[PDB]
RNA sequence: UGACGGAGCCAGCGAGUCUAACCUUGGCCGAGAGGUCUUGGUAAAAACUCCGUCGGGG
């Protein structure tokens, strides 16, 4: 009477926390900024589900997007993947102008 | 003998002044002797670099400009995955002249770093794609072939694409450099980049190129240069030119 | 030659000309088959003058109509408008008085402005 | 012209409107090659023709 | 005389874009093959 | 012709014809534990480990139309009346059952 | 004397189109029949002209 | 040191001209 | 557990029974429950159903596995003168 | 009280041989005026319906 099987809660990696509910594209484009597509194409890297929760998917496979990540340059992945007293000039100038004329 | 110490001393002195610290590439000047007498248009003809690759398409934002339903040209190089990762944006005009007008066509410029246009839609491009795209030699949109099919006359041609040959292609404008004609004498290729690659490298691209310009064959692209070579001069945008070979 | 009746139909700045020719029953507009006019939540509206009074008057005959001008919902008003005084007009030429009769007191008791022009011409008060 | 088109009287009959066509876009069509008669041929002078 | 003498007895063009045959892209077997 | 087969917080509609994924659902915070048609077809239903229920409208996975909120024990079992039709008879693991109107 | 050659061959055909055209202009029950390639012929019923 | 050597090049000759 | 009548078959009904060993064996009321069929799906199952009993298409048997797995199983299923004269 | 794609779909006024920028890096020719080419930087129908996607700000 026992079924077999096979988590964790909000995550650290790069010395930066990562979701726990949303999926996985959310998650490598929250680790800081990078693009969506570029975490489509990392998840390919990995051959992992895409919609994977975050409370899935293990540390082996979060080390090998942990290498890809540092290493943007060594796996063929390109870059577009990765990423005022002038004023007081002016009115001085200003007031010298209009001494002159209302002077004149 | 005389160029790699120009060179040097243009290097050198590109790193330490302030505005010519900002540019990355040179420009070559052959100033034929007699004028070519073909009029200009921006239909850039490319020249191809036997010993070294100037850029990677591994490295650069690239724009594809294509055909109206654009339908089939999306789907294909996004699902073909030997160019899924290789196009930052595709757009079929209807698209661009709808979305793009005003000055984020000036953010479209600085965004991407070079734009590829299908052959039959590049002479109706310069509208859209507007007027500060045609400066000089730095963002003039290329032309490709992409379905590898000529249309014989009378005979409706068949809509295709293969996605082997469009990165083939890309390839090709990628890793060489080209020139565009003049009705004058003097002409300035792209060659070079600061950090890329060095002395040698741009030796031997100079070579090659002044070799393919004075080639007698190849007569739309090679046997161009019509009278005496004189002179070649080397400098970035900045600059000011350093003189070669003047006999 | 043929029997052809021609009408027209007017909202806001739109047109709708209107040919009846007696045919075999088919209806179209621009070119396209009334099942295609567009906006697709008035297409009903457009059906309106055939599921009125039955689609036998029209299989009898072929409606064929022109529109311009306007946006959506007035080149909408426009067809069916043009599209009722066709079959009205075609019957009193071709056809019975009578049946002219029924089919204007058909489309009058539901909607008199399948007939005659919604003009909201203004008023200084 | 446009104080003619003013004036227009939109109940004018002239005679030769029975010869005189027009579009659908409402200004009128003439001919290129001259006549009422001068449109289009028949089958006996085609054939001969031919 | 033997080819036109046996008569009386018996760079991808195009028609409409002549930007093309300047324009076109050459393209090489390592530029083909060379998988990056 | 098609079937609902639940997963981890994932409710998929399979088809039948061509036996491939046809619709998923996937907006349920933990994970979701019974998925079941209506009577007439219309209606999907669907409870999860937090104690809620979604009723909404299937091969319409973006209108969730109806949310009753059971026990916040789990509810295993979320069955719609088969002779009625707008009884939803849920479960818990609340050791209660409840027949909700919708 | 190859261009004089290229020249007949050519009036030639023209001859043969002008020829078919004038002949389905005059008279009997023809069919048109269309090929797999695309090219069209006709061909008349049986019957005798009077 | 050939830079300004050859900007004194060009100076000089259009002030000559 | 799951249960369909009046299908097209020499069984008029079915009651298909699932077993937590890759065993889904199907029984029937009208021979007193005796054991008709099985298969041995690889794992544990947790699932199993026959499409229902008005299916007009091809069935289908799916059963679904505690390591996260669906097995499915279907069963399928000149001119107009000329035709005057 | 919505983003993001694609895809469909519809106006009414405008029609004087007149309608339109600024800097720049250098080459060539000319005795000069300037001419020709080259290079970089800054200024200038929509709604609507349809299909998929998403679910505080420097």
């Amino acid at each position: 009477s026992l079924v077999v099987q096979e988590f964790q809660h909000i995550l650290r990696l790069l010395n930066t926390n990562v979701d726990g509910n949303i999926k996985i594209v959310y998650a490598l484009t929250t680790i800081k900024g990078v693009g969506r597509r570029y975490s489509n194409l990392v998840c390919k890297k990995a051959d992992v589900d895409l919609h994977k929760r975050a409370g899935e998917l293990t540390q082996e496979e979060l080390e090998r997007i942990v290498q890809i990540m540092q290493n943007p340059t060594h796996y063929k992945i390109p870059a577009w993947f990765l990423n005022h007293t002038l004023a007081n000039n002016v009115e001085s100038k200003l007031r010298d102008d209009l001494e002159r004329l209302k002077k004149i | 003998g005389l160029a790699e110490k120009a060179l040097k001393a243009l290097i050198l002195q590109c790193e330490e002044n302030p505005s010519l610290k900002n540019d990355k590439d040179i420009h070559i000047i052959i100033n034929t002797g007699k004028k070519m007498g073909i009029n200009r248009d921006n239909i850039p003809r490319i020249i191809p670099l036997t010993k070294y690759k100037l850029f990677k398409p591994r490295d650069l934002n690239i724009l594809l400009i294509t055909k109206d339903p654009s339908a089939l040209y999306r789907e294909t190089l996004t699902k073909d995955e030997h160019t899924s990762e290789l196009f930052k944006e595709i757009i079929s005009v209807k698209n661009l002249r709808r979305r793009f007008k005003g000055s984020k066509l000036t953010q479209l410029y600085k965004d991407f770093d070079l734009v590829v246009a299908d052959y039959r839609v590049h002479h109706l491009l310069p509208e859209v794609l507007g007027s500060r795209f045609y400066h000089g030699s730095k963002k003039l949109p290329y032309m490709i072939r992409m379905s590898k099919e000529v249309k014989l006359k009378r005979q409706q041609m068949v809509e295709k694409c293969d996605p082997i040959y469009v990165r083939a292609q890309l390839r090709s404008i990628c890793k060489n450099t080209s020139y565009i004609p003049n009705n004058d004498n003097c002409l300035s290729v792209r060659v070079g980049y600061i950090q890329k690659h060095s002395i040698p490298e741009i030796l031997q691209n100079i070579q090659d190129t002044i070799n393919f310009l004075t080639d007698k064959s190849k007569r739309p692209q090679g046997g161009v240069i019509k009278g005496g070579i004189i002179s070649i001069f080397v400098k970035t945008s900045n600059s000011t030119s350093l003189p070669i070979y003047q006999f | 030659a043929v029997p052809s009746v021609q009408t027209f139909g007017k909202k806001k700045s739109a047109t709708a000309v209107a040919h009846v020719k007696a045919g075999k029953g088919l209806i179209k507009v621009n070119g396209s088959p009334i099942t295609l006019v567009e906006p697709e939540i008035l297409r009903f509206k457009v059906y309106e003058p055939l599921l009125l009074v039955g689609l036998d008057k029209f299989s009898n005959i072929d409606i064929r109509v022109r529109v311009t001008g306007g946006g959506h919902v007035s080149q909408v008003y426009a067809i069916r408008q043009a599209i009722a005084k066709g079959l009205v007009a075609y019957h009193q030429k071709y056809v019975d008085e009578q049946s002219k009769n029924e089919l204007k007191k058909a489309f009058t008791s539901y909607d008199r402005t399948l007939l005659i022009a919604d003009s909201r011409r203004p008023e200084p008060k | 012209l446009r104080e003619k088109a003013k004036e227009r009287n939109p109940d004018e009959y002239y005679h030769a409107m029975h010869s005189r066509k027009t579009d659908a876009k409402g200004l009128l069509i003439s001919s290129r090659h001259g006549d009422e008669e001068d449109e289009s041929l028949s089958m006996d002078q085609v054939k001969l023709l031919k | 005389l033997e080819d036109i003498q046996q008569s009386i007895l018996k760079f991808v063009k195009d028609h409409r874009y002549p930007g093309l045959t300047p324009g076109l892209a050459p393209v090489g077997l390592s530029d083909e093959e060379d998988s990056s | 012709h098609d079937f609902a087969v639940t997963s981890s917080t994932r409710v998929q509609i399979f088809s039948s014809r061509t036996r491939q994924v046809i619709k998923t659902f996937s907006r349920f915070k933990d994970v979701v534990y019974s998925a079941s048609f209506r009577s007439d077809g219309k209606l999907l239903c669907a409870g999860d480990a937090t104690g809620l229920v979604s009723v909404y409208d299937s091969y319409n996975p973006r209108t969730i139309l109806l949310s009753i909120n059971a026990s916040t024990h789990p509810t295993h079992v979320t069955k719609f009346h088969t002779q009625d039709n707008k009884i939803l008879a849920t479960a818990s693991d609340d050791r209660v059952t409840r027949l909700w109107d919708i | 004397v190859k261009q004089h050659l290229q020249r007949e061959t050519q009036l030639k055909q023209v001859q043969q189109r002008m020829d078919a055209q004038r002949e389905l202009l005059k008279k009997g029950s023809k069919k048109k029949i269309v090929d797999s390639s695309g090219k069209i012929s006709f061909k008349w019923k049986k019957q005798r002209k009077r | 040191d050939y830079y300004q050597q050859v900007q004194r090049g060009k100076q000089d000759k259009k002030i000559s001209r | 557990l799951d249960y369909v009548e009046n299908f097209d078959s020499p069984m008029q009904s079915a009651l298909i029974a699932s077993s937590l060993d890759g065993h889904v064996k199907v029984f029937d009321p009208l021979d007193n429950f005796q054991v008709k069929f099985g298969w041995k799906f690889s794992g544990p199952v947790l699932s199993c159903a026959v499409s229902p009993s008005t299916a007009q298409g091809n069935r289908h048997l799916v059963a679904g596995l505690s390591s996260g797995l669906l097995a499915i199983r279907t069963k399928k299923k000149k001119s107009n003168n000329f035709q005057r004269m």
